[PDB]
């Protein structure tokens, strides 16, 4: 019967600071390295071990969302479903990390089908970029199976565009083209002046420009006749329902136009007819400004780059170039880690393969007689040799066909190739191997 | 008034055929926008379960939002005949694809997916056999889906109504018969051939480049043997078809054109009534 | 485009036969062979799925109930959670097939804890009784990964006791003791007169007697003093809350006793104090009758044995002995299937092991020279022999330590052992192989 | 009146100590009924979230069923003190387990879990050092859990209340602070060392035949290295302890005896206020 004296201050400080930890473990702010919000990371981890068996197999989004609770997610299966549906489509992502089959929405209608109908899988983009997943930091919480953050080759946070609302913080990052981000990272790796990556919204046929640090997303239109216009594109943030309801429906109610729908496979499209009550200026620039004002093809968006760095701490970046520089510096450490453990693995593989080659040679020529003996005696007589020290289990665990001349030569060549790989790994630095891996992304 | 969720075909109410689709959910109609013919493929999404209209008073038929929106989009006034049949006193019979078809001089005959007037077909020099009105088989004539029954004038702006619903239990004990219960208020549509249903495939094969469609499991089991290296994708819902498959299903549709037997007064009470 | 003539009669016809098919997969009536309701079969299949790696590992009940939907269940995870909670505990089940850790309730309080706290695993009872699961009938519905029904040795429907209500059909079965059910099944196997199984409720210390075909469940009571009695047991369907609120509280408000709580780890128990208002006759039999009438220690339960046969057709039984006689007849066929497939497997394994052993006998002395050759040359050179040709791929892809003398004798003895197992399986029938497996249940 | 879910101790209101438990969920009392002392281990299940009691009147306290049931079970009346202090004019000090203890002649001292009167202890021939009242450390005296502040008479039948809840988020943002706020209507209850909290271990080892209990994760990390072939079991809730572990946690418990400081009248505004 031990009695403590914890008083009320300690119990009120533990009743709080546990809600704070709970909200920290799932925050809308994206990580700086892999660009994943916690829910997206859990969905990715789920899709990955669901795709451990068959890589190309689609899985029902319900299974992907329901498996997250085992991994460590606490906010249920609705959030995982929504994150997966938003991550699997190509209309929202410049670099989709989940491949989709089913109705994942489009620019015109942004609602995906019910999660029990649509299927998702990890795309070739993830496996192309997200390398060294083994070397990702282990989470502090032993309950969380997924690592602290995955390790993309390029800063995926800059690719698909991430938005969120947090308690006291707000993030918003515009989508950058994969080519511009890759070029900028290649420049940062070599220490050059990094060119600011050009933003390129996915499946977007319009015009994008930068004004006084504010990004202006321009849509495109064309006049077919004096009183009829064909809208060919509109800014990213509109779908058909919201755009119609918030532009044309009140303007139809006013009586200025009589619009017609023409949106099809080629994204958006609207044929507009101008009434007599509406006034159009003869000057081209003034009329163009009036159209882009009333028809809402001008939108201005600003970047609030607040991301969690590799230390779990909030960091706000003024511009994406600093983000690229910091990410390159962090990923260089993990590339160096990969270099070190790869050196270790190829050294061990070389020693073991050399041992197999020597075993085969001695067996075939005249030296080792397995033709009548006891297994323990054979192990002790081939283990007293210094070379076959800690590989006796693998060395004696060879197969019958290895004794034949062809496989003997094959294993000798394999040992030589392992030596070559060991020398290459030993004689390379972070820059060369990061550059080599920064060449398969498309 | 204007309806927000009224993706609307250009040839709506212009004396031309339309195929207004009533697709469940605003999600699965996302393909329709990119797959429509932009001339005759209107659509209207519906999420939920339409209240039973059998024995249901007309006062809150329009108070109910969805049901009133349907009469708004289709252009129908409840309690009034949708159509207006033109009188006639001549009848013909002819063979079409090896099947005897009974038609009237004022009827419309569909050939290769296009409706042609009987008067215009008679100018094509193909054989017509004239029979007496008392010799016409009314049951067979009313069961012909390639024949339209003497249309003079139509108050609707959409010619047809094609229902698009899920294949699993989310459609079985759902919208599928309730919508027919509502549409029964104008019995002329079913016997005219207007009300239809787009048969969603349930099992799809993936042999070679193209693909095979199995509308129910029995055909899949029967034709499984002749399928070289075939794959299964259980389409238990509309939001399981990719864009191309939905395009093929919309542009080349297969209709279960429902019709009212004389017992339709009864099966609407035996269930859902 | 193609236009059909489906009419409206077929519309309402297909509206049924699908809702009816929906209910058929969800009939509450337990299957005769395995005793599993449809929901219970999915929970057991999921628990077996989670237990392939570690058989003794405890998995969360929420995790168990969240995976049934992928297996084919359609009625959500709440039903699976409840079925697992009722399966894992021991107070409700004479023979519980799920071993549970956590709070799965007791006789006093029958409510288990939340499913996210309590863990569940398939108990050693399941593996001792539920045999030949790989041989179970595959479901007609290809979406149902769990089989049509499992294959328990003894009729678990009579082991645990089942109650259920369906559309126009009802089942109610009394939990019969494990040992009596095993004895009855053995008597059915040998074709002898089958005893009526003894009903023994789990965690019950009271009395059960069968009268006019109805089982009277009687509690046990001892008089501590003239006005004080110590109830030692109460009928099964009472738990402490409902028992008190339905018997003790109303009549306490009526004012004849002042009872007190005496429930302990030893099941139920209530010490009662009689007031002057309550009337006790001097006759022992009349006092006994009035006590067991007002205090409700007597209760009558009637069995309505409706079960689902091997043909999936709903059946009713007059008495349990017929159920056992049909169950043994159905199970004999599956034991025969095991017999036949075992013959085939044993024959193939004997041939393979004999060839593998003969490889050593040829290699060691002078016959087969693997010491220098081409792999395909060796395969062709040994495939000419009829006994070697059939299993050449396994025969050659075989480890190095196998040529040692000890492994040579080991392979020879293994081949002889496989031959003895083969002639044993060839010289056994259903009766012997079912009586032998009907001896590990405890 | 009589409360249904009031598994009760035999010595309730008989001038003997009790340990009425307040456990979340009706399931967790399933263990208590089988593990009670049957003399002093009353219980009352409570499921849910007790409403914020710091913004509503005393009169409508009884409107809530659970709060009124707690009041009736424990016997306290809202607005009146739960005890009656007996006046004193003597003070003494002594050393217990290497710790200085300040006590009064009419107080109660607990030794090995049993409370003994100071008058009886003075007759046991153990060194008592008398000090003046002005030299008594009031804060240290009020922060002692082995001293009971001179109870004379009590209308309160269940001597102690042992709050017992879950450890996960259903225990953190949960009943525990709300029950504390309700008990805060009685300042004397806490300073008397009566309202308590049972510490359910978060991680339980499985070394050898016995087990090791870790009330914090940090303790588990610090003592992990000294753990031979230990198995880890996260107890994230009450309904995760087997019957034997509950029996040990009940009969040999560790109490988080909550004391209220002078700053309590603010922390209840900052949290749940």
């Amino acid at each position: 019967m031990q009695l403590n004296n914890r008083d009320l201050k300690s119990i009120i400080d533990n009743e709080a600071l546990a809600y704070a930890m709970y909200t920290v473990e799932n925050r809308a702010i994206p990580n700086m390295i892999d660009g994943f919000k916690p829910v997206q990371r859990f969905v990715i981890a789920r899709a990955l071990d669901l795709a451990r068996g068959n890589k190309d197999k689609f899985h029902k989004l319900a299974s992907i969302a329901g498996g997250v609770a085992d991994l460590g997610y606490h906010h249920g299966e609705n959030s995982a479903q929504d994150a997966g549906a938003l991550m699997a489509n190509t209309w929202n992502n410049n670099f989709p990390l989940l491949d989709g089959q089913g109705n994942f929405g489009s620019r015109t209608v942004q609602k995906a089908a019910a999660s029990r109908y649509i299927f998702a899988r990890v795309s070739k983009n993830f496996y192309n970029v997200y390398k060294d997943t083994e070397y990702a930091p282990v989470h502090q919480d032993k309950e969380h199976i997924p690592p602290a953050f995955y390790l993309p080759i390029i800063p995926t946070v800059l690719l698909n565009g991430v938005s969120g609302i947090a308690t006291g913080y707000a993030t918003y990052i515009l989508p950058h083209s994969v080519s511009s981000v890759k070029k900028a990272v290649l420049q940062a790796l070599q220490g050059k002046k990094v060119t600011k990556p050009k933003v390129e919204f996915p499946e977007f046929r319009g015009e994008v420009v930068e004004i006084d640090g504010q990004y202006e997303i321009r849509g495109t239109y064309k006049f077919t006749s004096r009183t009829q216009m064909h809208i060919t594109e509109i800014p990213y943030k509109y779908d058909r329902e919201t755009y119609v309801s918030k532009i044309l429906d009140p303007l139809e109610n006013k009586g200025f136009i009589t619009w017609d729908d023409a949106c099809g496979e080629h994204g958006f499209g609207f044929k507009v007819k101008f009434r007599k009550e509406y006034s159009l200026s003869d000057n081209e620039e003034e009329r163009h400004a009036k159209i882009m004002k009333d028809f809402g093809l001008i939108e201005r968006r600003s970047q609030n780059i607040t991301v969690i760095n590799e230390k779990g701490k909030l960091q706000v970046y003024d511009n994406v170039v600093d983000l690229i520089k910091d990410f390159v510096e962090v990923r260089k450490t993990y590339v160096q880690k990969r270099i070190d453990n790869k050196i270790k693995e190829t050294e061990s593989a070389f020693r073991l393969a050399f041992a197999k080659a020597h075993f085969i040679k001695k067996v075939i020529s005249g030296e080792i007689v397995v033709q009548g003996k006891t297994r323990k005696e054979l192990t002790e007589e081939l283990s007293k040799i210094d070379m076959y020290s800690s590989y006796v289990d693998k060395l004696v665990g060879m197969n019958i066909f290895h004794m034949t001349s062809d496989e003997a030569k094959k294993l000798a060549e394999e040992a030589k190739a392992k030596k070559e790989e060991n020398e290459y790994w030993k004689t390379t630095d972070v820059v060369t191997e990061y550059t080599k891996d920064l060449e398969e992304i498309k | 008034a204007k309806v927000h969720k009224h993706i609307k075909a250009n040839l709506c109410g212009k004396d031309a055929d339309t195929t207004l689709f009533l697709t469940e959910g605003d999600s699965a109609i996302g393909y329709l926008i990119d797959v429509r013919d932009k001339e005759l493929h209107g659509g209207y999404p519906l999420r939920g379960k339409v209240l039973n209209s059998w024995g249901m008073s007309y006062a809150d038929m329009l108070k109910n939002k969805e049901l009133f929106d349907i009469c708004a989009i289709t252009g129908l006034v409840l309690g009034e005949k949708a159509f207006e049949e033109k009188e006639d006193g001549e009848w013909f019979t002819f063979e079409l694809n090896g099947d005897t078809i009974i038609v009237n001089e004022n009827d419309e005959v569909q050939i290769n997916g296009k409706w042609i007037t009987v008067g215009e077909l008679r100018k094509n020099l193909m054989k017509f056999v004239k029979i007496d009105s008392s010799s016409v088989d009314m049951k067979k004539y009313k069961l012909q889906n390639n024949v339209r029954r003497s249309i003079k004038s139509s108050s609707m702006n959409y010619a047809n109504v094609a229902i698009m619903t899920d294949a699993d239990h989310d459609g079985l004990g759902s919208i599928y018969p309730s919508l027919l219960g509502f549409f029964s208020n104008w019995p002329e549509l079913f016997e005219q051939g207007r009300i239809r249903f787009v048969k969603t495939p349930v099992i799809i094969a993936q042999v070679g480049k193209k693909q095979e469609w199995f509308y129910t499991v029995a055909e899949y089991e029967s034709a499984k043997d002749a399928l070289p290296k075939h794959s299964i994708r259980y389409i238990k819902g509309l939001g399981s078809l990719e864009k191309s498959e939905y395009r093929e299903m919309i542009q080349n549709p297969v209709y279960d054109v429902v019709k009212l037997p004389e017992n339709w007064k009864e099966l609407f009470e035996m269930l859902m009534g």
